[PDB]
């Protein structure tokens, strides 16, 4: 949160990249670090490689590199997913009477819908387009 | 609650007045980040990106998703609506339907062509049995090798129709000729007719294998696509 | 035994112990490897012009070669015969005592003044109505040279004179450790001691290493040269 | 304007041919982005000598300042563009130009240790005793950075 | 939108894009999903995508109401939009696989040159690529350009002099301007995050920096301006790395008529003339093509060899197999004529179509040659006599199969509905291929057999 | 085989009496004689 | 450690369980959250 492209690269991306060793059937590794405070390192493996073995080998090398990352990045945590997959469908959730914001709708979907759709027969993965609520403390410097 | 966060004590002044968090900040339930603004026809929008599970049925999964969302309808706040901007199941529905249509129309076309030339319903019924048997068999081989019903494997069977239909026509037509030219009964005519083509049909099977099988041994993404058509056509041809 | 599952199971249990280990041990990085105990080959690196010392070569190998070799399939373990450079702060106890300072003050000052700070953005989300400017805020960044570490301010005396880190310590680029010193025919050298990953083919892995080394050679500094002082794989190929 | 924004990108990119065509068609030389950088600011920063000369020939403000009071001479001096520092000074660049921080081209040149530029600035009458908001001179920066060669020049 | 463009400015453009699709394309467009702040090539306030969802294919008759038409009309309409790059484009056939048209190039920093020098080396390559329109087209960076950023220096001496700790300064700045994830709370039985951050109006412009105060050891409140200085500089809003080294991804494609393999060879030639310590590599579709291209020759060889060996065993001769293998072009010419006429491409569906077309044409010839050879071997008939008797017997079953199969693929050729692009690629190449394979083979197969039999014994 | 090693005993009473913290003693001894990995820096574009 | 069954269910069990979707050959999932702060989530898979 609040990190620039260079901060993310030089504290997170470089540290993780250096620890992506001893992993089998790796073809190439690519990453980008942006000014939104985000890093995405994609590791592409040989065709016919077990995606589960590939993922756990990457996860395991990341876990041992976690103590080398900043405290704020350890808090947020670091997701390791199979990205090669695509979407079956996109369920849109909207508000027509203009009583709910995108934040209000996202929280309802996260709380009352997502889990039930995840448990539905034949559903492999569910991704929320938005986030659940957060307790926002909007500080005032004049009052502080 | 926001109320409790508001009452968080920061400082107690000399005079005894209390400085709470709500005195130095605005407190509300908001988003984790505000980088993305999502709108559906101008209206505030969220959504769920759903992926299909390994070895699952897309058409069954989509039906089950719509059934589960229908049970949630009664508990939705006023104004909340479900929409389907992206859905890939209509494809697979039409892809399977248009395949079934082509294979049915193919059998109907063979029946008409068989009757036009041979002019007996008994002759037209042999391909009408043989073709379905080969097609069903192909699915069993498809399942055995761990392949799925998809756009590539579905059009793979359509592209193989010519080879399947030919095997049926060649065998029956050749018997009808032998009888017409030599006057042999059906049984004796079939023994001789098969005696002429049995060696070639086996040869043809080996030749066509050599054309399609090596196509499956390409590497990467292109190889994966080719392997769908290769294994489907070779299996269908081999059973035919 | 499947080496992949063995490694997974061993690491699953290690992760329960990791939190109980001293912070200094965790920050050195704990590793879990599946490899032979013996070396597959030793990739040696020398400078024929003598323009780079053993320390210079060791840093270049560690910084430009080792990581890519370590990521190559079949490479279970890579031992650097030498050390990568670190910013060495060689403290002086006489000078520290003179200015009433300790290694604790030096460590605190370095953590404070060699910092990569997330400072946010101008016109960041959620923004006010009518914002035209959006730009990243850049604060402190990691120091890049001995000079920058040198002018780290430890304290300001009562008279106003500044105590810099270079006043209480000598500052240079030097190995993380000074334990491992390698030579090739009595000549300054570094190298990578490569161990074969469990079950991996020795010859295929050797070929993959040479292919990756070939991609590095074109961008070497003047004099730097790969030598092959120990390889078990030529025997395997030739014997057959 | 359209051409004004095309000139900013062209000046930054160092496309000498595109700048020429824009000067003929009359692209605004005083055009400024949201941070207040002119084509001359950008040309000076990225070190495009020929475009700096072309822009100054077409009546560009040599003493243009951004929203933090920094001028093209600040940028040229800071990023070690000797030939651009000379051209700017020859066309009447304020050698003692102070930004909102009280920082001068000499302060910036001294900090990065550009010995040639420091002497060029001093030759055009750079105030060696000039202090920033913290009361620091070019000499204070030189002894703090430990640049003995630079420290010797400023006396 | 251009560099440093805000969320509000991007939203106004997406509103125009949304308004157009629900106004000018009311009959075609069902919904517009406007995602402000995200782009595939890079994120930020200056980027956004509008996902357009159309009505059912049945409610969109004719090419005029298809995606390619709507795309062209939309791209032309949005050309007029000022200070924003706006264009529509269709999805790839397989979304899993990506665009998969052109090449995917990685420019690599191999000797710690740095971001600025890699940019200069990139600009040099793009400039040189632009001098060859005849070979390379739309050679561009995939990533984002450097943007103005607000560099603030904390004066260590002034902070220590005033008794203000650096942790307090960097926490105050980071928390207020950037936001800070403090800890978790439980909202209606669900764990959720607590974020502290400045209210919008106090973290917008550089003047707001001075309104933030930090408490010193002596208890005095010191403004941020007292111990800080600020200047504008340029920096990357998105830094790329490839195999652990700093990189910049470059996309491009072969010019009309030229193959991708040729376009790659030029990019390699141009790359070798770049400054010292600047390397390159091929990734994605390019990496896949180079390895797939290296396999093709050996697979074609194995295919032809085994085909010949099987026929040689069937007919018990090294020569007669050639009489069958000579039909290959008779079917391929018809597929190419039909593909070139209808304006389709040499795609996967067309390529598999050729093999099945070649397959059935080969089958027709195999039986003609078998019968002709059998008549000569067993009944002792002459070459021409046996050939004439073979083609006579083979005429009816060849015409029955051809008539049935040509009519069978007719719906796929003329289909304009859902999945028609595939059906067209299947039917077109097969129909045209079958027509020529049927018409030519019945006349050319007997010529092949007679000529081969005459030449060898 | 076993080797001579320099055994040093910190006196807790004296440390407490002089107002010297045990954290400062252990860090001073450990950092000086053993070495301390403080944090990372960037050497020509690479974290070290 | 120190957490009641309700607290640890809301902060651990449900957080884990809601991520245990799209695993191959999953028959059923049973879990318990107790007063010692202990969570145990058992996933049973298809025979073979
Ligand atoms: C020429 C005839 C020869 C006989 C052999 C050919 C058999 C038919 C070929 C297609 C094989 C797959 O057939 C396909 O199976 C899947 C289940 O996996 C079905 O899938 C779906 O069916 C119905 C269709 O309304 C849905 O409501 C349901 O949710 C789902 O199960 C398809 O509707 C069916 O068409
Ligand atoms: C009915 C029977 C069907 C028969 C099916 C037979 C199985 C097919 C075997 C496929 C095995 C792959 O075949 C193997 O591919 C590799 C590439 O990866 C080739 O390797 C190739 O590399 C270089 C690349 O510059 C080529 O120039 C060269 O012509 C060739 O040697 C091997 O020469 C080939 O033997």
């Amino acid at each position: 949160p609040g990190a620039d492209a260079k901060t993310v690269q030089d504290t997170v991306t470089q540290v993780i990249e250096q620890n992506m060793n001893g992993i089998d059937n790796l073809m190439y590794m690519s990453s980008n670090s942006d000014s939104t405070g985000t890093v995405q390192i994609t590791l592409t493996f040989e065709s016919g490689t077990d995606a589960d073995i590939a993922q756990v080998q990457v996860q395991n090398k990341l876990q041992l590199a976690m103590p080398l990352l900043p405290q704020e990045v350890q808090q947020q945590g670091v997701s390791v997913e199979k990205s090669s997959s695509s979407f079956l469908m996109v369920v849109g959730v909207i508000n027509t009477d203009g009583t709910m914001t995108q934040e209000d709708i996202s929280d309802y979907v996260a709380a009352n819908m997502k889990d039930a759709i995840s448990r539905t027969s034949g559903v492999g993965d569910v991704q929320l387009f938005g986030s659940q609520y957060a307790m926002r403390i909007w500080m005032n410097p004049n009052e502080l | 609650s926001t109320e409790e966060f508001g009452k968080i004590l920061l400082k107690v002044n000399q005079d005894g007045s209390r400085v709470l968090l709500r005195d130095v900040a605005k407190i509300e339930l908001g988003g984790e980040n505000y980088d993305i603004i999502a709108e559906f026809n101008g209206q505030p929008a969220s959504g769920l990106g759903i992926k299909l599970a390994t070895g699952a049925n897309a058409l069954d999964t989509a039906a089950a998703i719509r059934a589960e969302l229908a049970k949630m309808e009664p508990f939705f706040p006023s104004g909340l609506k479900i929409v389907y901007p992206y859905d890939t199941t209509p494809f697979v529905k039409i892809s399977i339907h248009e395949v079934v249509k082509t294979l049915v129309e193919a059998i109907i076309l063979v029946f008409l062509v068989m009757y036009l030339f041979l002019q007996n319903f008994r002759a037209t019924l042999i391909p009408t049995i043989a073709v379905p048997v080969v097609l069903l068999g192909t699915f069993a081989v498809l399942a055995a090798f761990g392949f799925s019903i998809n756009t590539l494997t579905m059009f793979g069977m359509v592209l193989a129709i010519g080879l399947l239909v030919d095997d049926a026509i060649v065998v029956v037509e050749n018997v009808e000729r032998v009888m017409a030219e030599e006057g042999l009964p059906p049984k004796e005519a079939t023994r001789k007719s098969m005696g002429q083509i049995q060696g070639a049909l086996v040869g043809i099977a080996m030749v066509l294998s050599a054309v399609f099988v090596p196509m499956a041994f390409f590497g990467g993404s292109t190889g994966a696509i080719y392997r769908q058509f290769s294994i489907t056509i070779v299996s269908a041809m081999a059973l035919s | 035994t499947d080496a992949d599952i063995a490694q997974v199971q061993v690491q699953n249990k290690l992760q329960l112990a990791m939190p109980l280990l001293p912070q200094e041990v965790q920050q050195q990085g704990v590793s879990v490897e599946k490899s032979s105990s013996s070396f597959l080959m030793v990739v040696g690196v020398i400078n024929t012009d003598g323009t780079m010392t053993q320390e210079d070569i060791s840093d270049y190998v560690a910084a430009n070669m080792k990581d890519a070799i370590s990521r190559t399939s079949g490479v279970g373990d890579v031992q650097l015969f030498g050390s990568q450079y670190a910013m060495r702060i060689w403290m002086n106890p006489n000078e520290l005592n003179k200015f009433q300072l300790t290694p604790v003050d030096v460590i605190t000052a370095i953590k404070a003044q060699n910092a990569q700070v997330a400072a946010g953005q101008l016109g960041g989300t959620p923004p006010v109505k009518g914002q035209q400017l959006n730009a990243s805020i850049i604060a402190q960044t990691r120091l890049t040279s001995t000079e920058e570490f040198g002018k780290i301010l430890l304290k300001v005396n009562q008279d106003g004179s500044r105590v810099l880190l270079r006043d209480v310590a000598k500052i240079e680029l030097g190995g993380e450790n000074y334990d491992i010193i390698a030579e090739f025919n009595g000549q300054p050298a570094s190298g990578l001691g490569i161990k074969l990953a469990t079950g991996a083919n020795a010859l295929d892995t050797a070929a993959a290493i040479r292919a990756e080394l070939a991609k590095m050679e074109p961008f070497f500094p003047s004099g730097l040269k790969i030598v092959y002082p120990y390889d078990t794989t030529p025997f395997v190929k030739i014997s057959i | 304007s359209d051409l004004g924004k095309k000139l900013l990108e062209a000046a930054r990119a160092g496309r000498d041919d595109e700048v020429r065509i824009l000067m003929a068609n009359g692209a605004d030389v005083n055009a400024a982005d949201v941070v207040g950088w002119t084509p001359l600011h950008l040309a000076a920063y990225w070190g495009h000598l020929e475009i700096v000369e072309v822009l100054l020939k077409n009546g560009a403000d040599v003493n243009a300042y951004d929203t933090l009071g920094s001028t093209p001479l600040h940028l040229a001096a800071h990023f070690g563009h000797l030939e651009i520092v000379e051209v700017l000074l020859k066309n009447g660049a304020d050698v003692n130009a102070k930004d909102d921080n009280g920082i001068t081209p000499l302060h910036l040149a001294a900090n990065r240790g550009h010995l040639e530029i420091v002497e060029v600035l001093l030759k055009y009458g750079a105030d060696v005793n000039a202090q920033d908001k913290f009361g620091k001179t070019a000499f204070d920066i030189s002894i703090n950075n430990g640049n003995e060669d630079l420290a010797e020049i400023l006396q | 939108l251009p560099a440093g463009a805000t969320q509000e400015r991007t939203q106004k453009v997406l509103n125009e894009v949304t308004h157009y699709y629900l106004t000018k394309e009311k009959n075609n467009v069902e919904s517009v999903f406007a995602v402000n702040g995200f782009g595939f090539a890079g994120r930020g306030q200056n980027t956004g995508i509008a996902f357009v969802s159309l009505k059912d294919w049945a409610d969109r008759p004719g090419e005029e109401n298809k995606v390619e038409a709507i795309t062209m009309r939309a791209t032309r309409a949005f050309s007029q939009i000022k200070d924003a790059m706006v264009f529509a484009f269709n999805l790839p056939a397989i979304v899993e696989l990506g665009t998969a048209t052109g090449f995917d190039f990685e420019l690599i920093d191999q000797a710690g040159l740095g971001h600025e020098k890699l940019t200069q080396a990139r600009n040099q390559l793009l400039a040189e690529a632009a001098k060859h329109p005849d070979m390379l087209t739309s050679v561009r960076p995939n990533g984002l350009e450097d943007t103005p950023q607000f560099k603030i220096d904390i004066d260590q001496e002034k902070a220590q002099a005033l008794g203000v700790s650096i942790n307090d300064i960097n926490t105050t700045l980071g928390a207020a301007w950037g936001g800070s994830y403090v800890n978790d709370f439980i909202d209606r039985g669900r764990v959720k995050k607590v974020y502290v951050m400045s209210e919008a109006k106090y973290r917008m412009l550089p003047d707001d920096i001075g309104d933030w105060y930090v408490r010193a050891a002596d208890g005095q409140m010191v403004p941020f301006s007292a111990f800080s200085s600020s200047r504008w500089e340029y920096g990357s809003p998105r830094l790329e790395r490839y195999n652990g080294l700093p990189s910049m991804e470059i996309l491009g494609q072969a010019a009309p008529g030229k193959s991708t393999g040729e376009a790659m060879e030029l990019m390699e030639q141009l790359a070798s003339k770049l400054p010292t310590g600047v390397g390159y590599d091929w990734t994605g579709m390019s990496y896949q093509e180079r390895l797939s291209g290296n396999q093709a020759p050996s697979l074609y060889a194995i295919s032809l060899i085994v085909v010949f060996l099987c026929l040689a065993a069937l007919y018990e001769s090294w020569s007669i197999p050639f009489s069958v293998m000579l039909v290959v072009p008779l079917g391929v010419i018809g597929a190419l004529l039909a593909a070139t006429f209808r304006g389709l491409t040499n795609d996967v569906y067309f390529q598999v179509g050729l093999l099945t077309t070649i397959g059935l044409s080969a089958k027709n010839a195999i039986l003609i040659v078998e019968f002709a050879k059998d008549l000569m071997d067993k009944e002792g008939k002459g070459l021409i006599e046996a050939t004439l008797d073979a083609v006579r017997m083979a005429l009816r079953p060849i015409l029955m199969t051809s008539l049935a199969f040509i009519l069978g693929v007719m719906p796929l050729v003329i289909s304009t509905g859902a999945g028609s692009g595939a059906q067209n690629a299947v039917g077109t190449g097969v129909m045209g291929g079958m027509v020529t394979a049927t018409v030519l083979a019945i006349f050319f197969v007997p010529v092949f057999f007679v000529v081969v039999r005459r030449r060898f014994s």
